[PDB]
Parts: structure tokens; sequence; C-alpha cells
């Protein structure tokens, strides 16, 4: 529906964008920014079509086409499980947490290693409750690496509530 | 609905409502986007909001299709 | 002053025209007057009148207009009820 | 105290409405709720203007500093007054012509934007730049590109614009299935000035009110 | 003469000043007075969407001359789109909006009442009792 | 009155008595106080008038008006014509502090 | 084409019983239809109890009407006709005769359209309609409005309008309306423009007519009749006829004619207040509707 239009000169007005898309198709609506402390165009707009239909047919015949003051105008397209675990090995990668966790759930990102206190804790971000429900009842006050690790929910106060499962199975959904 | 989450201003609380989160919260919750649940706090009632939210006869030729749908009679045109 | 006065003013106007909701009122006091001051017209011209009476299908269309008069208490419901 | 938390969830009252997307958080301490969600529900009912609430009296508006002092309808202006007087940091003229300015010229005339039934001016509004909008709509069309635009497009004339070609491997509009541009699906000779293409419709009275004759009052 | 006024009203009621939105008022009472009924209409609900947001405006002078510019509208839009703006308005929470248009309310019904019946916004479950004669179709 | 804030109507169902006006006060319509175009000769209350107080303007309330006053066209559409008896019942600041201000 | 409470049916012709061959739901805001009329088959307008009219369009091979058009304020439809298809004739359950007009942004765009891209499809609306539809849902639902056209008062409540296209041969159409407690009366267009204009100058005379004659009986006091004498009543024209609403561009006849029966001093004395012709002449206007016009 809304573009996204940048490397715009401010001399490039309101009309003129107006009368450049209208060739392109119909413009429902248009914000183009006024900077009030400068008092000029901060350079790149906004177009609102009637559709995601005309959006992106104007995203690609549009995009790196018109020249305006010589410049080239561009136009671009316009919640997880989270375990806190503490006392992690030194010796423990990033990578091997990353084997560790694979087995018993999909990862939606890379954990995060941080030290508290000398400490070592990590985060560890699971598409699924139940498959940190799972990593959580195995590997909870387990020895890798000879060390102990403790793994449970991390704070928001922490995960795992009741009206979060109700959700986080939704987002699965 | 947010993660239960804290919110220091009515003004930017008022502003949750249109944002990128808040919407993922609510579509993938199926709970579809804009500006009819704008009110929203629980993720409750939203879901009794939304599922507030989500006879034609074609005339057989035996005189009692006049009770029949169309697309049953459609169905009894490739039939026939 | 002039507030003042408009405070007179509407316990005068209030007096005279009857239902004028001031600041604070409460929806059957209101709900009242709306009742009261659409059913006085439908009684009050003779063209809603005669129209009323036909629609209704009453014997007579007196019936109609005291009908309205009637209906304008609250009590006339279940007046009603105990015929 | 009670009474103050005995009020309904906002959710609760939107079930009662048929539209929705009206009732807002502060419905909830309607003493009525369920009276004033109707009312304001209602079809034709026009929402309180929402300037209340703020404490700025309605107008502080920055943009009330950058407001024009006052433009005179073209027709008036044709009355050459502008001229007479000055009004920026004696005037005689003739019955005739002004008496025929507000009726001989202007009376089919009317002020372009005016407002519609629910219309209502919040502070930060323009019309002014609306005006221009709606006009704007009216002027311009696809398949035409003022020369100011074309200047700083840097198209020389009788070339056609970049996304002709890309429009040869992508395809017409979407929005514009009747469009015509030179070379491809209109002719190039037909190419002229500032317009490239032009669309072709493919669709191809009295009200009852016709007045069929137009006279003013005469002031002789 | 009514359209080539709207324009100079439309900065007259924009503006700032309550001095200069109070005599707009009262330029659009006697011009609604003396022009009502003609077919301006269209005209006038441009001038009256221009006052609506005023009617929160206090001071003694501004609410007179304000509501006297409402009543004169009333005359010539007749209540029931003015009627429209009072009833979403009509009783609100804000114990201030509130006062404000049952003023206005309160002159309406002063002037008028016959004239708002059919224009009330109730139906049979917006109020328990209704009327169970407005329904009667022959 | 329409400028004068504190001075007060009397507001009742007038009779057939019309009011007087001061020629002080002439060609007031004496709700909006307008000179233009009047209609209708104002109807005061019984109780406005019986004696000597019938003779007063009815407008500024203290000089004794031969004229009778008038509505304009604008407070007749109004309706403010049938509102009731106009009359100023207290003189009103303005005159008292005149008063006081001379002697 | 039948109306349900709520929705619109359109029955055909079955045997042994009648079908249903489509169904339209409403839009929320009709509770019940009172009456409602076509437009060559094309179009309709459909009235309510409680709201006002709103115009439908058929679309073949779509099997639906689909609302194009709202109305401006709520009024109690009891019979309603079309003059044109832009244009409707109305009626109130309270007395009020007005007619309406879909407006030319409306026209442009199905003149310009088919109606079935109206309810699904590309139809490209001006910036104003949208944000009034995100702004005020509720009134706008229907993304037109009436422009208020014609309205007036007249206090019976008219059971039967009908268009004749011409009333004995008379060139201007007419629509004559027959109401409840009973009447007949008419509502003629009148051509060019003078017409309407010694017209509304007429009315304009005889309407403060009662006060001329009290500003004359007041000044030959001033110098040696109550105020209603020539209205006998105190009712102003504009006042009984506006009433409920104003009337916009109707001017009554209906008052003009009792310019007809007024003694020769009083008609004299009330057309020196114009610069155009004389009372004969006005005569000959007043009576030229009757004659000519029907
Ligand atoms: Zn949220
Ligand atoms: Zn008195
Ligand atoms: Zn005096
Ligand atoms: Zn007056």
């Amino acid at each position: 529906n809304t573009v996204y239009v940048g490397n715009i000169d401010p001399r490039i007005t309101k009309e003129q964008l107006y009368e450049l898309f209208i060739q392109i198709n119909p413009v429902l609506r248009i914000k183009y920014p006024k900077d009030k402390v400068l008092q000029a165009y901060q350079g790149y707009a906004f177009i609102e079509f009637y559709n995601q239909g005309d959006a992106q047919y104007a995203i690609k015949i549009m995009n790196n086409t018109v020249r305006l003051y010589d410049r080239l105008i561009k136009v671009r397209q316009v919640p997880i499980a989270k375990l806190f675990i503490k006392n992690l090995a030194d010796s423990i990668d990033s990578d091997q947490l990353v084997k560790i966790f694979n087995k018993f759930g999909k990862l939606i990102r890379e954990p995060e290693i941080f030290y508290l206190s000398k400490l070592k804790c990590a985060y560890v971000y699971f598409e699924d409750f139940e498959k940190a429900d799972l990593a959580i009842k195995s590997l909870n006050n387990q020895l890798v690496a000879n060390n102990r690790i403790t793994v449970d929910y991390a704070f928001k106060n922490g995960k795992g509530n009741a009206k979060y499962g109700d959700d986080v199975d939704r987002l699965l959904n | 609905i947010c993660s239960n989450k804290v919110y220091n201003g009515r003004r930017t609380f008022e502003r949750h409502f249109n944002e990128e989160r808040h919407i993922y919260h609510l579509r993938c919750l199926g709970i579809e986007p804009s500006s009819v649940f704008k009110g929203i706090t629980k993720i409750k009632e939203a879901q009794e909001l939304w599922k507030n939210m989500q006879e034609l006869e074609l005339e057989e030729e035996d005189e009692e299709g006049n009770v029949m749908s169309k697309k049953v009679y459609d169905e009894l045109k490739k039939q026939g | 002053a002039e507030k003042q006065r408009q405070l007179k003013l509407q316990k005068i106007y209030k007096q005279k025209y009857i239902g004028l909701g001031d600041e604070s009122t409460t929806r059957e006091q209101w709900q009242r007057n709306v009742r009261n001051d659409t059913l006085n017209t439908l009684q009050g011209h003779s063209a809603s009148l005669e129209y009323v009476s036909l629609s209704r299908g009453d014997l007579s269309i007196r019936d109609t207009r005291i009908h309205l008069l009637k209906s304008m208490s609250p009590g006339y419901k279940a007046y009603l009820r105990e015929e | 105290k009670r009474r103050k938390t005995e009020k309904p969830s906002l959710s609760q009252l939107k079930s009662q409405v048929p539209y929705p997307q009206i009732i807002e958080w502060y419905d909830c301490d309607a003493r009525y709720p369920g009276l004033l969600a109707s009312i304001k529900c209602t079809k034709n009912v026009i929402p309180v203007p929402s300037h209340w609430q703020s404490k700025k009296e309605y107008l502080s508006g920055r943009s009330l500093l950058g407001k024009r002092p006052f433009e005179l309808p073209d027709i008036i202006k044709k009355t050459n007054i502008e001229q007479m007087r000055s009004t920026l940091p004696a005037l005689d003229l003739d019955y005739k012509k002004l008496h025929d300015v507000f009726f001989k010229i202007g009376a089919n005339w009317k002020p372009d934007h005016l407002l519609c039934f629910g219309d209502v001016y919040y502070e930060n509004r323009n019309l002014f730049e609306e005006t221009n909008w709606k006009r704007m709509v009216d002027h311009k069309r696809p398949g035409r590109i003022s020369q100011e635009l074309r200047a700083i497009m840097n198209l020389p004339e009788g070339q056609l614009p970049p996304w002709c070609m890309k429009m040869k491997d992508i395809g017409l509009p979407t929005g514009y299935p009747d469009l015509k541009i030179a070379g491809l699906n209109w002719d190039i000779t037909n190419l002229k000035g500032d317009v490239y293409g032009k669309i072709i419709p493919n669709h191809h009275r009295n009200y009852f009110g016709a007045l069929i004759s137009f006279e003013t009052p005469e002031f002789e | 003469y009514i359209y080539f006024i709207t324009p100079l009203l439309e900065d007259a009621l924009t503006d700032r000043d309550l001095v200069h939105r109070q005599t707009a008022s009262n330029v659009i009472t006697h011009l609604a007075l003396n022009c009502s009924g003609t077919g301006h209409e269209d005209a006038f609900i441009h001038l009256m969407n221009l006052l609506i947001p005023n009617i929160f405006e206090t001071s003694p002078h501004a609410i007179m001359r304000i509501l006297e510019g409402l009543e004169a509208l009333s005359q010539a839009l007749g209540p029931g789109l003015f009627m429209n703006y009072i009833w979403a308005g009509l009783f609100h929470p804000a114990k201030n909006v509130r006062k404000a248009f049952w003023r206005v309310y309160n002159n309406m019904y002063v002037m008028y009442q016959d004239a708002m019946v059919p224009f009330y916004p109730v139906t049979p479950d917006n109020n328990e009792e209704y009327i169970e004669e407005l329904d009667l179709v022959l | 009155s329409r400028h004068q804030f504190d001075l007060i109507m009397c507001l009742k169902q007038p009779g057939v008595q019309t009011g007087l006006l001061c020629e002080k006060c002439d060609g007031k319509c004496p709700i909006c106080d307008s000179y233009v175009r009047p209609k209708r000769k104002v109807r005061v209350c019984e109780n406005c008038s019986f004696g000597k107080q019938a003779k007063n303007c009815i407008i500024c309330n203290l000089n004794v008006g031969v004229n009778d006053a008038f509505y304009c066209w604008e407070c007749c559409r109004l309706g403010k014509d049938k509102d009731g008896c106009p009359r100023i019942l207290n003189l009103g600041s303005n005159r008292l502090d005149r008063h006081f201000e001379k002697k | 084409l039948t109306a349900m409470g709520s929705t619109i049916v359109l029955y055909g012709l079955g045997k042994k019983q009648l079908l249903r061959r489509s169904v339209t739901q409403t839009p929320v805001s009709i509770t019940k239809i009172v009456s409602m009329h076509q437009w060559n088959y094309e179009r309709l307008a459909v009235g309510d109890i409680h709201e006002s009219v709103t115009l439908f369009i058929w679309d073949p091979a779509g099997n639906v009407f689909i609302p194009y058009v709202d109305d401006s304020v709520k009024r109690h439809v009891t019979v309603l006709k079309f003059l044109d298809e832009a244009t409707v004739i109305g009626a109130d359950r309270y007395g009020n005769a007005w007619t309406l007009r879909s407006p030319p942004e409306c026209e442009k765009i199905m003149s310009n359209h088919d109606p079935s891209e109206l309810s699904n499809g590309a139809i490209k609306y001006p910036l104003d309609v949208i944000t009034l539809q995100q702004k005020l849902p509720n009134t706008y639902d229907c993304k037109f409005k009436f422009q208020l056209l014609n309205h007036f008062f007249v206090n019976d409540i008219i059971t039967d309008f009908h268009i004749l296209d011409s009333l004995s041969n008379s060139d201007r159409p007419g629509c004559i309306y027959m109401g409840l407690q009973g009447t007949v009366g008419c509502f003629i267009p009148l051509l060019s423009k003078g017409n309407v204009f010694m017209m509304g100058n007429i009315e304009n005379i005889m309407a403060e007519a009662d006060d001329t004659f009290y500003l004359d009986y007041e000044s030959r006091k001033k110098n040696n009749i109550c105020e209603g004498s020539c209205s006998i009543l105190g009712r102003d024209h504009q006042e009984y006829r506006s009433y409920y609403a104003p009337v916009r561009k109707v001017i009554d006849g209906d008052l003009c004619e009792n310019f007809l029966r007024l003694s020769l001093n009083e008609q004299e004395f009330l057309a020196k207040n114009l610069k155009s012709v004389q009372v004969e002449d006005i005569i000959q206007t007043i009576n030229e509707v009757r004659t000519n016009y029907m």
C-alpha cells in the first residue's frame, strides 16, 4: 500500500511528487515531511497508494528510474521464547550452545553470552514454549563441561506466565 | 496483551495501538489488525470481539427445487 | 454575574418549557422528555394523529389520541398489563 | 467510589455497538455508557471535535503563525480595487461593473472548498493545501508532465519517460488499464509537448430541473 | 452575497484571536437569520463546521456570541444537522463538554421542540420504552 | 439585556398592554437593542403595568416613555418576541455607579 | 423486488411456489423499509422508518444491490419516488416534502465506472472521501451524501407521489402528491430564472405584507389594525413553511395565490416595493401557473 521514497532533493515539492507518481499509479495520499526547525524538506517521502498491487508495481517500475535534480530516486517497501541460563563454563562457545539447544528446539536467533557479578550467563531464544519446556526439563541443574548450569526463563517478571503460553501458542500458529 | 508490559505515559500507550509488536501480538494471536481493536488491553476480551467480527433458490425441474440452492442445482447441472 | 444570570434563566426556561437538560440529567429524566414530546406531536398534529389511527387500526381516532395522552405517564404500561 | 469502580470494560461496551471503532477509552466513565454508545454510534451523528481534553484553548497552533492573512476571491479580484487601494504595507468604480461582478459574473460562482456534512476543523488543519490538492487531482492526469517537473527530470522534448522502457517489460500500470503511451499502445506521431500519453475510455439528462435559460437581475 | 463572504469568514473563524472569532460569529448571526431558507445551507454547513470547535471557548462575550450564532445556524440549516452535532456531543463523560453542549441544546429546545421531534436518535434498543407507535406503517 | 449582564428580565405571559420606552431609548429592540426593521410591539404582563411604573421605559426602567417598543425581525424569528414579558427590574450596576459617581 | 424488515429479497418465478433469486443485506442503519422505488431497473431508493433514503444499484453477475449514497439527516419516509436517475422525491411521517440529489462527485464516478467495481475492485475515490471513511465511519459508510436539493413542509402526510411528464399537455413535467388527511398538490419545476426571480419577489412581498401594513398603520398613527392583519394569524410564511427544516429552493405559490384576492388598493400598495412590473403583470404571472403549467 504505502511506499517509502528517498534520495529526494528538498527542492522537489509535493505537487511535483504527485504529478510524478500519478504517471505510475493513482495516489491515495502523500506524506512529505517538512522540518519545522530548518523550514525545509528532509528529502524523503511516503506515497500511500490504493493497494499493494499498485504499490508493488510502483516499487518495481519506479525504483532506479526517475532522475530528479541529478540525484536518483529510491523506492523501498515499508514475541519468542527466551531462557536465562546461569553458571556456564568458560569453555562453552556460542556455537556449542546452538548445538546443545538445537536438539530440544529450533532457535529463532543466536544465544547471547554475558557476564554478571565473573558469572557466565546466556539468553537462548526458542521458537516454541513447549520445546523451551523440554530444554528446561532436561537441562535444568545439569553438569556440562564439568560445570553445573541452571536453565530457566529470562525476565521481561519472568517469562512463562499463563497468558504467555496462550499467546506464544498463537504466535506459533 | 504485550508481555504484561509497562508504559510510563498515556500518550505513549495510546501510541502502542499502532505499533509493530502490538499488531504482531494481535495478528499472530488471530485477531486481525487496524482500527476496531484499538482500545484493547487484555488478551481475552478482544477474542470475543473478534468472534463478533467473524438462502437462494434455483428451482429444480420437479418443481420441488424451489427450496434447492444455487450451487446444489449447479451440481445437478454437472450431474445432468 | 453573567453565568449567575444564566442559572436563573435556566430555572425560568426549565419552568416554562419543562425538560431542559442542564448539566447532569439522568437518562430516565431526559428520555421521559423525549417520549413526552414525541407523543405530544403525534397527538398534536391532526395529521399524524389521523395517520397513527389508521396504521394502528383503532375503532376511533380519539382512542389513539387519548392513548398517547395516557402513554405519556410511565405507569400506563403496567395499566395496560392489568387489563 | 463504588460507582466509579462499577464501570464495565470498554471492550464489554464494544459488543453492544454496531460500529465499535468509534467508542474510546474515556467512554468507560460515561455515566450512561450503553446509551452514549448508541447515540455516538448512531448513523448520522458527528462526533464531538476532539480539541477537548486539551488545555490549549483550541488554538495554540504553530501553524496559526504561518497562515496567510487573506486572499480575494478571484471574481472579486477582477474588480481591480486591489490596485486602487493598497492593503499591504478616490478608488471610484462603476456601479454596473461591481453589480455585474456579484450578479452577472458571480451568480454561479461558489467557493471551491466549502466542507462536507461531517467535516470538522481541527486546530492543526489547513484547508488551503487540500484545496490545491483537490484542484490538482483535477488538472493533473497520467500521461502528462508539466514543463517544470520535466526540466527537473531533465527529459528533453520528444523523448519518452524512463519508466516507459521498464513499462515495456513489466506492462501497463495495473491502476490504469486504459492508459495509452506513445511508442507502445499509442501512436508515437501523436506525441506532442507535455503529453506523452492519454487514457482512452472504453465506456463509450436535464435532471428535471434544467432551467434552459439564465437571467440575472439587472441593476438599471 | 453570501458565497463571497464565506472565504472571508474562513480566515475569521480560524483566526487565533477570540475577538475575531467573536465578531465573525456576530456576522454569522445576522447573515444566517436573514439568509435562512434561501438554499445556501451548504455554505451555512461550512460556516458552522468552523464554529463547532468554538463551542468550548469560555468568556461571557464569546460564549453568548457563539450561542447566538449557533442558534442562527439552527434556522438556516434546520435542527437535523445542527442536532447531529449536538447529539454526538450531548452527554459525554467530560463534565465540561457536557455542560457546554447542554447550553446549545437548551436554546435549541427553547426555539424548537416539534422541530426536533423526528430527529431524536432514539431506537427500541436505545431506550427501554421507546414509543410503540413510531414503527407503524400503513 | 444583551449588553449589560446584571439586568434581570420579567418573562411572564404578556398581556394586551404595550410597553412604553422613552425617546432616549427609542428604536431599540428590548432584547438585542437593535435599531433595524422592527416588527411587533412589545407586550408586558399586567404585573409590570399597574400604576406609575407602567409609564417607565421598559428598557432603562427610569425615564417615562412615550413611544412603544417593537421587536426586531431577527428577534421575531428567533422567537424571543414571544419568550415572555421583557422588562428590567433591577436598575443595574452601570446606572447605579453612574448615579453614585455623579452624586 | 421486495423488502424484508432488514433485507431486500428479489423473488423470481418458481412453480408450486416462488423462489428467492437474490438477497441483499442492508447496511446496519436500516431497521425497516417503509417504501422504495426504482429507476429504470438499474437503480433503487430504499426508505426507512427511522433513517432516511439510501440508493442502491443492481449489479448483474454480482446478483446484488450495492448502496452508493447515504442520506444527510434522519427523515422518516412514508412514500418515495424518482424524478430522475440522480434525484429522489420523499415525504415524511411528519409532513416534510423533500427532494434530494446525488452529488456530482458521485455522478461522475457512477457514469464513468461499472457497478461491479464498487463492492470489490478498484474505484479511485478522492482523498477526502476515504478520510471521511476512517474519520466518520458511521455517517460516511455509504461514502457519499445527499446534498439537500429541495425541502418543503406540507402539514399533511403525503401518501402518493406521481411524476407526470405532462399535466394536461403542459410542457413542464410536474409531480403531484395526495396526502393522507387528503390533499393533492404539485411541484412545478420553473424553467429559466426570472420566473423564480419574479415568483420569489412576489412571495417575499406577501410574506411580510402584514408587517408592511402594520408599519404603514404605525406611521399614520405617528402623524395622527393589529400586526397579524393581513395574515390573520401570527405565523410568518418562511417560519411556518420552514418549520421542521428550512425550505431550500422551493418557492411556495399557495402564498402568491393569496395576492389575487386582495383589493386593488392593497395590491397596488404591496407592489410599490418593486421597481419591476405593475400589479396587472404580477397577477398575470401568478395566474400563469395554473393555465400554462397544467
Ligand atoms: Zn500493547
Ligand atoms: Zn412583566
Ligand atoms: Zn429608556
Ligand atoms: Zn431584536
